[PDB]
């Protein structure tokens, strides 16, 4: 269950 | 075309082996992980409306002497994730735009460290009256936009 954006630096 | 226009195909150089065509009947065309988007992409690093296209009226502002388009229509690609995607060359900032000429590859995200590529390639297939269908419109080669509550207020109904 996932919903969130993995935002790289 | 029975409603195609520019066709967006994830390459095998990304980790998306899959084709996307933006129906011209559609505008804008949502790209994305929610299948809400026109475009159906997912991916953990972008969000749900990671891009955009969008098609616009092609306009100059005189004539003199030379005679321009006149008044055609130009794709844009309108781009609203976190992760900022790059076109050919160019940045993408969440928030936006960019012309895209025949064959324009744009990246939608790329990890160095994480090995994480992605990467479009837009086919026009079907020219809606293009001024040409997306050479770089001259002098201009390639530069990217800044987007307004147009294209925001586009999205915002998505």
């Amino acid at each position: 269950e996932v919903e969130l954006t993995q935002e790289l630096p | 075309g029975n409603g195609r226009f520019l066709t967006l195909k994830p390459l095998p150089d990304s980790i998306i082996q899959e084709s996307l065509e933006i129906q011209q009947g559609v505008n804008p065309f949502f790209i994305g992980r929610s299948e809400d988007c026109n475009c159906k992409i997912e991916d953990n690093r972008l969000s749900r409306v990671h891009c955009f296209i969008f098609k616009k009226r092609h306009a100059v502002g005189k004539s003199m002497y030379e005679s321009p388009a006149q008044g055609l229509d130009d794709i844009w690609y309108c781009h609203t994730g976190t992760n900022v995607s790059y076109l050919n060359n160019n940045r993408m900032i969440q928030g936006t735009k960019f012309l895209l000429q025949d064959g324009d590859e744009i990246k939608i995200i790329w990890d160095k460290n994480n090995k994480f590529v992605i990467g479009f390639k837009v086919e026009i297939n079907d020219t809606t009256g293009l001024f040409n269908e997306g050479l770089g419109m001259l002098q201009e080669q390639r530069v990217v936009l800044k987007q307004t509550a147009e294209e925001k207020d586009l999205v915002k109904k998505l």
